[PDB]
């Protein structure tokens, strides 16, 4: 069975070139037409282009000039080059057969000039050790980090129910994420509740007691 | 089966060939006429181990698989036998993929020689479609 | 470029119900319209090709119809694994283009959001920043409006929101809204309010706090 896999830098700086590789297995890269499709953050899809048997390519005009699609028969792969990128080229990129029967898992490419930055972790507690109902929700604000992702746990994983960890958003070129944990009023502050945030890119992991 | 000219034109319009990538319906009707006289069972052996199949005489060397052609690429990822059916579905899907390459309908020599740059619309003229 | 319009933007159904999704083209494209399914965290999957041709290996509940500029993807008896995004794509003319998509979501009983507001932490203030956070959790339907108010004035600038996908556990939705100010701005005002308007009540849920107290 034919299978596709994208690979290449996950981060490209503005004005620089974005390069991705699609490895074809199962069948020859000379025995089908191949395409590149991208999905922007908002979820909209754009058909970037394709390369057919003769080597002829078709590129999307609302892009065209910056894009180039090539293939290597000896390695059985085909590529995507997109010049002069800007933050707007941030998206999930997929390689697929022209027929659409086969797709790679997709790979995220982020365009940013930001540098690796460890997150600042802040505790979110009710306005002064408050408590009203039978329950209380606490939170953790993870701000100013780059790049994604971060792993957030509560009490090193010993507190896993009633949790809501939201998708990070981009604020001033840096990511911000938050998580809320809800427990019974008879649990906190009686028992300690700590937010654990790990950021692989910066080899950091911090704890924040609420 | 052997399609009637207008009958095939209507089936081709139904199968979305009219203005597919810029090629008006006449081009396809004309190509079919010169390629097989509208005969879905048309077959043709080539000097090499390949055979052309169907109403649009698609080759087994590059486009379809007949399990006995040397250097088969099966670009259309379809059995060549599917191109001999009275149901033109497969022949049209493959034809659409062929024409989606850089050399469009120039893939069909008969088309270039006897259709390319002519009053192709004349082929569907008279047909109530 | 050919524009494809899909509707509704979103559809909430109960597993077992049948559904019809629409896709309209700005120009006639005959039968050169294809349908894709895309689940969260996954790549697209081709369901129907050329308006109505079935794909061997795709569940029989999926079928397509239409021609020219009006197309329809039907799912007779939606199953629990069918929720996600559905897009149509035309291949009649280059550039190939996609519709905006339709989101197929799970229907369940309405639920009011549980709202919590949080002041900036002492740690952030020490660094010169001040984020006010508001969590709106486990509500349904998805449609909701969050309004921030400082000293009684509605505030738009500095607000960033984040939504989780429909909850795997109870099919509800959750949201986080954060108002980011500088320490100076924050200390210049007193009342901070997070106001949530939702279908579950004509009166908006209001969570607030004043710096003049604790």
């Amino acid at each position: 069975e034919v299978q596709l896999q994208e690979s290449g830098p996950s981060l490209v700086k503005p004005s620089q070139t974005l390069s991705l590789t699609c490895s074809v297995t199962g069948d020859s890269v000379t025995s089908d037409y191949w395409s590149w499709i991208r999905k922007f953050p908002g979820n909209k899809l754009e058909y970037m282009g394709y390369i057919s048997y003769s080597g002829s390519t078709y590129y999307h005009p609302s892009l065209k000039s910056r894009i180039s699609i090539t293939r290597d028969t000896s390695k059985n792969q085909y590529y995507l080059q997109l010049n002069s990128v800007t933050t707007e080229d941030t998206a999930t990129y997929y390689c697929a057969s022209w027929g659409g029967d086969v797709w790679g898992a997709g790979t995220t490419v982020t365009v940013s000039s930001a540098k690796t930055t460890a997150p600042s972790v802040y505790p979110l507690a009710p306005v002064c050790g408050d408590t009203t109902g039978s329950s209380v929700t606490l939170g953790c604000l993870v701000k100013g980090y780059f790049p994604e992702p971060v792993t957030l746990t509560w009490n090193s994983g010993s507190l896993s129910s009633g949790v809501h960890t939201f998708p990070a958003v981009l604020q001033s070129d840096l990511y911000t994420l938050s998580s809320s944990v809800t427990v019974t009023s008879s649990t906190w502050p009686s028992q300690s509740i700590t937010c654990n945030v790990a950021h692989p890119a910066s080899s950091t992991k911090v704890d924040k007691k609420i | 089966k052997v399609f009637g000219r207008c009958e095939l034109a209507a089936a081709m319009k139904r199968h979305g060939l009219d203005n597919y990538r810029g090629y008006s319906l006449g081009n396809w009707v004309c190509a079919a006429k010169f390629e097989s006289n509208f005969n879905t069972q048309a077959t043709n052996r080539n000097t090499d181990g390949s055979t052309d199949y169907g109403i649009l005489q698609i080759n087994s060397r590059w486009w379809c698989n007949d399990g006995r052609t040397p250097g088969s690429r099966n670009l259309c990822n379809i059995p060549c036998s599917a191109l001999l059916s009275s149901d033109i579905t497969a022949s049209v899907n493959c034809a659409k993929k062929i024409v989606s390459d850089g050399n469009g309908m120039n893939a069909w020599v008969a088309w270039r020689n006897r259709c390319k740059g002519t009053d192709v619309q004349a082929w569907i003229r008279g047909c109530r479609l | 470029d050919i524009v494809l319009t899909q509707s509704p933007a979103t559809l909430s159904v109960t597993p077992g119900d049948s559904v019809s999704l629409s896709c309209r083209a700005s120009q006639s494209i005959s039968n050169n319209l294809h349908w894709y399914q895309q689940k969260s965290h996954e790549s697209p999957r081709l369901l129907i090709k050329y308006a109505s041709q079935s794909i061997s290996g795709i569940p029989s509940r999926f079928s397509g119809s239409g021609s020219g500029t009006d197309f329809t993807l039907s799912i007779n008896s939606v199953e629990t694994e069918d929720f996600g995004m559905y897009f149509c794509q035309q291949s009649n003319s280059w550039p190939y283009t996609f519709g905006g998509g339709t989101k197929l979501e799970i229907k369940r009983a309405d639920a009011a959001p549980t709202v919590s507001i949080f002041p900036p932490s002492s740690e952030q203030l020490t660094s010169g920043g001040a984020s006010v956070v508001c969590f709106l959790n486990n509500f349904y339907p998805k449609d909701i409006n969050v309004k921030w108010k400082i000293d009684g004035s509605e505030r738009q600038n500095g607000v960033l929101n984040s939504w989780t996908d429909q909850d795997s556990k109870d099919s509800t939705y959750s949201m986080s809204s954060t108002l980011t100010l500088t320490k100076d701005e924050y200390e210049r005002h007193n009342s901070y309010t997070c106001e949530a308007t939702h279908k579950t009540s004509t009166s908006p849920i209001v969570k607030s706090f004043n710096r003049n107290e604790c």
